[PDB]
């Protein structure tokens, strides 16, 4: 029942960098890290076995490469090559093609991806009200025209009206049986969807009815509309996908983005520099080069400065570092700014003390004890 | 592995010994762990309809489904680490939700189950006449007598009616819907809402799925109705070996007000639901939530204001709790109505020992 | 804030109420068993009235003897009642010109077309309106409305589709549809011309209608402008909308409470029906407006004058309210109707769901189910109305009747069946 | 050009109706009919063919109608060596072969 698709292939619609048939679009380094590494991590979070991975007719071993390379997982991935796709739609005729392999409910994510936004709570959603498609929505950028239809209704969360604007017609067009159900319609004119799929198992026939297969955008979740009289039997809640709004960054590249992400990632997000030993207790967290870490270590919003070694189990509550700072069995810390030359530990569970320059600290309690320089 | 930390609100001073934090959003668990249980418990936890009838019937199907799917380990047989993971389970529906009568009910059937079939069965012969077993055991148990005590309440009413009601219990709505009806009496129903879960809207909703007459009202809002009403009704969710009534919210003074104004209640109940554990107050285990239940302000559930209240962890020098099961006095309610039609709660463990 | 004239449309709205309207004036027909015109001056006095203006027209001699005989015709009142009466038979736009010729126009005077009774607070929408004046000098007249149970239904002469703001509240389209009641025009449209500048559009269709302006200096002046505009709502706002008089603001006032203008006959009833219960604020009858009437609060939603008597053993459903000099007899079935002023009741009658007017004899054995009967209109024995029956004006039921659904009688002392003199048509009787 | 005449129509939603057509389908000289299986050709819409006004299912724009009937008005009828008024209907082998009655000429339109 449970099962993950993962889509990976080329592009050629962007205006630069790809030109030789020996690089493709898989290992790409823009700056320093792969583009799949978020994808590998979103994975890894979700906690999958049987992960089903597709591949077009160009390129039969380098991704397989790609993939080897570098490398935590340490699963087993599985690939096939079906050749009938010749580039015109990414994975709908795969679909059409393997059918009664699949078990059940499957989560869909393509190659090109840049996330922020919390993991697992979409997977659950859709678990949760038990339909058949979901899809997201992404705002544009305050920093330097009419784009496409984006429409909303909510009070439950879900779509009415999907279909895009490249052959764009002057007036805004739509349904009125779809209008007179639900009568407190918005026109949003922010939205962008990002490549993000959530099926079930009942749409897995009606493709050997009846094909209709359109780019997986124009066509992937466009029969909704039932009203006025339908003339097609359903297939054993309504007929319709849903869309779910957001705050946090989570963009998509197709048309205009290679430069912004850049400058997006430098400037913030999950820092390395130097050797690190890795699920982990602790979200978001800025660590610093030079430094030895061990396991177990936890940080909960804190930025270090230059070298600061951490031994042997810590928990640290909002604590920032300066220049050179030696740390040695057992600390616990709740809100403290520290300065200059600091050897904090001695096993404590102190809160609202300050450190100063130049001090050991002392297995002895002392209570709203300011640590003065020198007695 | 599993940690739990991190507890919302203020936690007072008194009723401290009950579990009922943590695990809300999911943030990594144990590996080879079936997720539909997990799903189950999640539902149960955001759930604001359900009240003791379904919840039991809804785990027994899950479990069905359980074992129509288990798969028996091509080198072990069906139970080694099946028990630790069945364990496992159990922990995890503990600390979700707490394990009620029924639950431990429905988890002493398992066992004599267990004990019934014990290893040396193979496959698709064994859980084959097991699911059929059960599907019969829930057949006759609890439809039947859903059905005869409906039959009951037909019988109950004999010239006129004006009616004052409170609870989610399906079994009174159903005889309400019946009352409406397969009788075509001259019904009329008032409605009593609560509002930590909200059950007189959905009793209200029912109604006018049939088109009844309807008078609507709640908790406080009692005196001024009665100025002709006659019959008032009750449901319970479960009552312990001493006799008293361990059942859920508001009923206790509604049952007082229809004492005083000299018109009695009578409470529906189950040949299953009778535990051997002995209480007689709040405070020794009780169904506990989090403060979030009264934050909503007028007319319906979502409509958020930033108006006067909205803090809980902020509010310094506060202590803010509420209670959800109640121990209701055993001498105020008159009738109770189970598979042998009518009797007093003087019978007390007069299916216990039954078995 | 401070210094504002009243200026209401009356004798307007005339054979609007099919069979009604032709002898006396439209507003002075008694509504919840007391005139109508009443609730909608203590409206105004709410809102804020300074001096009392009303357009009359149908007949001005009893407009005139009913001013004489009001509360605000002598010295105590802050505002007077003096009545605009100007040549017969005219529309808006003829009004408006009128009221123009007559002279006495302010700054920020305020137009309320028909007759209107609601319970929000107006000092509030001024303040806000007065605001919006001190943003830009293009600001023109206030819209009401409000918001309804989800989904329409009870709605055809008016189920208009507001496409609206939410950061400056201001309408986009607006168009009226007869698509619940028959399906041959199913329409909506999207004007471009205010598109790409809003961005933020709101699709919605259920509000109603109140018909309450707050107009200023630019609205008369635009009228004597502009004669194509011989309405006020479907050639008004779209003439807006296409920038007549270039780049102007209209605000649209969103209230989560209740509110509707009087229209038809079963909008009428639910009116009615509101009024008795307890759906706006503190709208009652008890308090007493009326020099002479001696209204009293009852328990289970029961309103009792003073000389009001209902005698024993009547089983009954919920809500009745009585008017005074009524004597009411034994063993009757009634459930949710009213009976009027007068009404006098003899023996043995079914009642549900209906509405009575002043002097309405119920005779024996009758049934009246969400049916009116008007003044000096009287049942004799044995009547069977049923749903949405329409009696006018001395409509004399005597003997032996069976009325079907939806049947509409004439009124005044000629369109429709059914006539004035004995028995109404089972039986051809007239002239 | 003269011979066009003004429409005033606005967007009529769910079902595209025209009250103007009749006019159009006078001064033009045309078949009604022919204009519905133009519609068809064009999009897929369903709708019966009512006698002056229709009722045609589809929530279409003003201006693209215009636009449509501009085009049946250019490159579907009329000539490219005489620009004539007055042209029948003439069959003649089963597809159309639109005839002008001002000289004697014909062509033929498919596309």
């Amino acid at each position: 029942s449970i099962q993950a698709f993962v889509f990976c292939g080329k592009g050629s619609n962007l205006a630069p960098m790809q030109h030789s048939t020996r690089l493709p679009k898989a290992l790409l380094p823009i700056g320093n890290r792969p583009m799949i590494e978020y994808v590998l991590d979103w994975c890894d979070q979700a906690d999958f076995k049987e992960i089903s991975v597709v591949a077009p007719v160009d390129e039969i071993e380098l991704i397989e490469s790609g993939l080897t390379s570098f490398l935590n997982s340490n699963h087993s991935h599985h690939l096939q090559d079906p050749k009938k796709i010749n580039f015109i739609s990414t994975g709908e005729s795969l679909q059409k093609e393997l059918l009664p392999r699949i078990n059940g409910d499957f989560v869909i994510l393509p190659c090109d991806f840049v996330t922020d936004i919390p993991p697992q709570v979409l997977v659950d959603q859709f678990r949760n009200r038990d339909d058949n498609n979901l899809a997201m929505t992404i705002y544009y950028k305050n920093s330097l025209k009419q784009q496409q239809f984006f429409t909303v209704y909510s009070e439950i969360l879900l779509d009415v009206y999907s279909q895009r604007d490249v052959t764009k017609t002057k007036y805004l067009q739509i349904r009125s049986h779809l209008l007179w159900n639900y009568p407190n319609l918005t026109v949003s004119t922010k939205l962008l969807n990002s490549f993000i799929y959530f099926c079930s198992f009942e749409l897995c026939q009606l493709l050997k009815l009846g094909p209709q297969s359109m780019s997986r955008q124009a066509s992937f979740k466009d029969p909704f509309t039932g009203n006025q009289q339908q003339q097609n039997p359903p297939t054993t809640i309504f007929i319709l996908p849903n869309e779910t709004l957001f705050i946090r960054a989570n963009n998509l590249n197709a048309y205009m983005d290679a430069n912004r992400f850049v400058l997006k990632i430098k400037s913030q997000t999950m820092f390395t520099k130097n050797i690190q030993i890795q699920a982990a207790i602790g979200a978001d967290a800025i660590v610093d080069p030079k430094c030895q870490i061990s396991a177990h270590s936890n940080v909960k919003m804190s930025v270090l400065g230059t070298q600061a070694n951490i031994g042997s189990r810590c928990r640290v509550a909002g604590s920032l570092l300066f220049p050179g700072v030696h740390l040695g069995d057992e600390v616990i810390l709740e809100n403290c700014i520290i300065g200059p030359m600091a050897k904090i530990g001695s096993k404590c569970k102190l809160s609202n003390c300050y450190i100063e320059g130049h001090y050991v600290v002392e297995p002895k309690n002392n209570f709203k004890g300011e640590t003065l320089a020198n007695v | 592995p599993g940690i739990s930390s991190v507890i919302p609100t203020v936690l007072e001073q008194s009723f401290d010994n009950s579990s009922l934090i943590s695990v809300k959003e999911l943030l990594l668990n144990k590996d080879l762990i079936h997720p539909s249980i997990l799903l189950l418990t999640s539902h149960l936890a955001h759930y604001k309809i359900v009240g003791s009838i379904p919840r039991c019937i809804a785990m027994l199907e899950v479990f069905q489904i359980v074992i129509k799917d288990y798969q028996t380990p091509k080198g072990t047989t069906l139970s080694r680490n099946l028990t630790s993971y069945l364990s496992h389970q159990i922990d995890l529906l503990k600390k979700a939700r707490p394990l009620s009568v029924t639950m431990g009910n429905a988890i002493r059937w398992l066992k004599q189950e267990i004990s019934l079939i014990d290893p040396s069965t193979p496959d698709k012969a064994a859980k084959k006449d097991l699911c059929e077993k059960i599907g019969q055991f829930a057949k006759e148990k609890i439809e039947l007598a859903d059905q005869l005590i409906i039959d009951n309440a037909s019988t109950q009413i004999e010239e006129s009616t004006t009616i004052v009601t409170y609870g989610s219990s399906k079994v009174l709505t159903e005889l309400l819907l019946h009352n409406a009806i397969s009788l075509k009496k001259n019904i009329k129903v008032i409605v009593v809402d609560s509002r930590p879960l909200f059950e007189g809207r959905k009793m209200a909703e029912t109604l006018r799925n049939a088109g009844v007459n309807v008078m609507y009202a709640l908790i406080t809002s009692l005196d001024t109705i009665f100025n002709d009403v006659d019959y008032v009704f009750l449901g319970a969710h479960s009552i312990l070996s001493n006799g008293f009534l361990y059942s859920r919210a508001g009923t206790a003074m509604l049952a007082m007000s229809a004492k005083r104004r000299n018109i009695p209640v009578l409470v529906c109940c189950e040949s299953l639901k009778f535990s051997q554990r002995v209480q007689l107050d709040s405070v020794t285990f009780n169904e506990l939530a989090d403060p979030n239940d009264l934050v909503n302000i007028d007319y319906e559930n979502p409509v958020e204001r930033r108006g006067n209240k909205g803090a809980l962890l902020n509010q310094f020098i506060k202590e803010r709790k509420f209670e959800k099961k109640k121990l209701a006095m055993e001498n105020k309610p008159k009738g109770n109505k189970i598979g042998g039609k009518k009797g007093s709660e003087g019978e007390s463990k007069d299916a216990s020992n039954e078995e | 804030e401070d210094r504002l004239q009243a200026v209401v449309l009356t004798d307007s709205y005339e054979t609007r109420f099919m069979p009604l309207t032709a002898v006396k004036p439209r507003c002075l027909l008694p509504l919840a068993n007391v005139p109508l015109i009443e609730y909608t001056l203590e409206f105004l006095a709410k809102a804020g009235v300074h001096e009392v203006f009303l357009i009359c027209s149908s007949h001005a001699n009893q407009i005139n003897d009913y001013i004489e005989n009001s509360k605000w015709n002598l010295p105590w009142s802050p505002f007077k009642i003096t009545t605009i009466m100007s040549p017969e038979a005219r529309c808006t736009g003829d009004v408006m010109r009128d009221l123009d010729n007559r002279g006495i126009i302010t700054g920020d005077f305020i137009l309320v077309s028909g007759d209107v009774l609601t319970n929000i607070d107006f000092s509030k929408m001024l303040e806000f309106h007065k605001k919006m004046h001190l943003q830009d000098k293009d600001h023109i007249s206030t819209m009401c409305l409000s918001k309804a149970s989800t989904y329409p239904k009870t709605r055809t002469i008016e189920p208009a589709a507001f496409v609206l703001d939410k950061s400056t509240s201001r309408c986009i389209y607006y168009q009226d549809l007869p698509l619940p009641s028959s399906r041959e025009k199913t329409s909506i449209q999207i004007d471009p011309e205010l598109l790409d500048n809003v961005d933020e559009f709101v699709i919605r269709n259920d509000l109603i209608d109140c018909r309450i302006d707050i107009c200023t200096s630019h609205v008369p002046l635009i009228f004597q402008e502009n004669f194509d505009y011989q309405s006020l709502r479907t050639d008004f706002v779209k003439g807006v909308i296409s920038s007549d008089i270039l780049g102007k603001h209209i605000y649209a006032y969103l209230t989560d409470e209740y509110a509707v203008r009087v229209e038809s006959w079963q909008t009428y009833d639910t009116i009615s029906q509101d009024f008795l219960g307890r759906w706006c604020y503190p709208l009652v009858l008890d308090s007493n407006i009326q020099d002479d009437q001696t209204y009293s609060y009852e328990s289970r939603h029961i309103y009792k004058e003073k000389d009001v008597v209902l005698a024993q053993s009547c089983k009954i459903g919920k809500c009745t309210a009585i008017g005074s000099g009524t004597k009411i007899g034994e063993g009757t079935k009634i459930e949710n109707s009213v009976i009027g002023r007068n009404c006098q009741i003899g023996e043995n009658i079914r009642i549900k769901n209906s509405f009575i007017w002043d002097d309405c004899i119920i005779g024996n054995n009758s049934i009246i189910d969400h049916s009116l009967i008007a003044s000096n209109a009287t049942l004799g024995s044995n009547v069977r109305l049923n749903d949405g029956c329409i009696i006018g004006f001395n409509v004399k039921i005597d003997d032996n009747m069976d009325l079907d659904r939806n049947t509409k009688i004439s009124a005044s002392p000629q369109d429709l069946d059914d006539q004035t003199l004995a028995v109404s048509i089972v039986g051809d009787k007239g002239v | 050009k003269f011979r066009i005449p003004p429409p005033v129509c606005l967007r009529d939603g769910k079902k595209t109706i025209f009250s103007n057509i009749q006019d159009i389908a006078e001064k033009l000289h045309r078949s009604p009919e022919h204009l519905i299986q133009y519609l068809f050709a064009e999009l897929g819409t369903s709708g019966s063919v009512d006698g002056k006004r229709l009722v045609i299912k589809g929530k279409f724009q003003s201006k693209q109608m215009e636009n449509v009937l501009r085009r049946y008005i250019l490159e579907y009828v009329t000539c490219k060596t005489c620009k004539s008024i007055n042209t029948e209907l003439k069959r003649e082998n089963r597809l159309f072969f639109m005839v002008c009655k001002s000289c004697g000429s014909t062509r033929s339109v498919s596309s």
